[PDB]
């Protein structure tokens, strides 16, 4: 009955940026908002409650403000500790409580384009009767990239999958794996299997290809 | 100080009853409402429902009323959830959370958290994967893929270990078929690939599955 809007989905930022993340509730809920940390793979912690107190053994840098519908967190000086996801909670309906949607704060470091590689399947594969082709996408930012699969210039679409790692501690970037799943009469039946890839760090898109059976 | 600690991973099929569990400690178990939560794959947090573990009260949010029912055994500080009849859309992590309210609200944040407790249920079988090379050919890069496993999870290292730079375990996808497949791989120098060897070490203990692959220009 209390619907949560949590307004950036993502946030880019630095190391000693000020970050802001907002919440929005459908209805008021006075001041009973709370706000939970979670990065991946981990258990929520609770930074925030009653809208501004802070949770006890948090730093000081946390904040929040924000009274009926409107509430905002506040990291004033960001630390490499702090990059994760943030989720806002209201305990004021009394049908159910309810969590927004979530923002991420990432890591914003300069433009790095990815480098590419193609993998043919292996002759292995092939005799049981299909072919993964792979396509990767290494150390990038930001994540965002477009991976386009080519077969004789036949864009492929529905025929792939791909993951993304999480951003590197070390160097802030992102990998990418896609792989193009064809069976093996298909893939014996083309000749040229490429993979072009768009990224902002990319004048123009690089290609990547083989030729079936070419050394 | 306060811990609540959650019962480990399950796999199950549609159909199949599920109990999972959550364990107190550090505080007294009957004085503090204790609430459920799910996190589907890639997705946010949902509250299910609560239960004080004196006398078994309990609320349940609409959208769980009737699918799960809540219940907990205070004589070892144990909370419980259950599932009659899972679906494959219960996939997901669980957690149970300690509510820190006095009285009826006045607050009510979720002051210490379980674990989790991951929860697969599909009418895939266990298998174990196959693993296929992804072979190199400044920079190189190879790897390995490992295809058409259930369930999760699968660990990848390289060289027993001793390879850790460059490398990037991706997480896996879930195909139609229902069977899992992730790429592991790693960059090198060119110049080592004549004389460096490289071998990914995949284990898959549902299926009792060790396998070492070489990776090696064709």
């Amino acid at each position: 009955d209390i619907q949560m809007t949590q307004s950036p989905s993502s946030l880019s930022a630095s190391v000693g940026d000020r970050v802001t993340i907002t919440c929005r509730a459908s209805q008021s809920i006075s001041s009973y908002l709370n706000w939970y940390q979670q990065k991946p793979g981990k258990t929520p912690k609770l930074l925030i409650y009653a809208a501004s107190s802070l949770q006890s053994g948090v730093p000081s840098r946390f904040s929040g403000s924000g009274s009926g519908t409107d509430f905002t967190l506040t990291i004033s000086s960001l630390q490499p500790e702090d990059f994760a996801t943030y989720y806002c909670q209201q305990s004021y309906s009394n049908l159910m409580y309810s969590f927004g949607q979530g923002t991420k704060v990432e890591i914003k470091r300069t433009v790095a384009a990815p480098s590419v590689f193609i993998f043919p399947p292996s002759d292995e594969q092939l005799k049981s009767g299909t072919a993964s082709v792979v396509c990767l996408l290494n150390n990038f930012y930001p994540r965002e990239a477009k991976v386009q699969w080519k077969v004789d210039n036949a864009l492929q679409s529905g025929n792939s999958q791909e993951s993304v790692t999480e951003q590197d501690s070390k160097d802030s970037t992102y990998s990418l794996s896609s792989t193009l799943t064809l069976s093996k009469a298909d893939y014996e039946k083309h000749k040229v299997y490429a993979c072009e890839v768009t990224h902002q760090g990319l004048s123009s898109p690089v290609t990547k290809s083989f030729n079936r059976g070419e050394c | 100080e306060v811990q609540l600690v959650q019962s480990g991973a399950e796999v199950k099929k549609p159909g199949e009853s599920l109990k999972i569990s959550c364990r107190g400690s550090g505080y007294s178990f009957t004085s503090y409402w204790i609430g459920w939560v799910r996190q589907m794959p890639g997705k946010g947090l949902e509250w299910m429902g609560i239960i004080y573990p004196a006398d078994s009260d309990t609320r349940y949010s609409p959208s769980f009323q009737g699918q799960v029912t809540i219940s907990a055994d205070k004589s070892i500080n144990t909370a419980y959830l259950q599932w009659s009849s899972l679906k494959a859309s219960d996939t997901a992590m669980y957690y149970c959370a300690r509510l820190r309210m006095i009285g009826f609200d006045k607050n009510a944040p979720l002051d210490y958290w379980g674990q989790g407790t991951l929860v697969t249920v599909s009418s895939a079988s266990t298998k174990g994967p196959s693993v296929f090379p992804l072979a190199p050919s400044g920079t190189a890069a190879l790897g390995c893929l490992v295809k058409d496993y259930f369930p999760e999870p699968v660990t990848v290292s390289w060289n027993s270990g001793a390879l850790t730079s460059g490398v990037h375990t991706f997480p896996a996808v879930l195909q139609s078929s229902g069977l899992y497949s992730l790429s592991s791989v790693v960059t090198v120098p060119s110049s080592s690939l004549g004389t460096q060897t490289y071998i990914c070490n995949v284990n898959h203990k549902p299926s009792n599955t060790k396998v070492d692959k070489k990776v090696e220009p064709k």
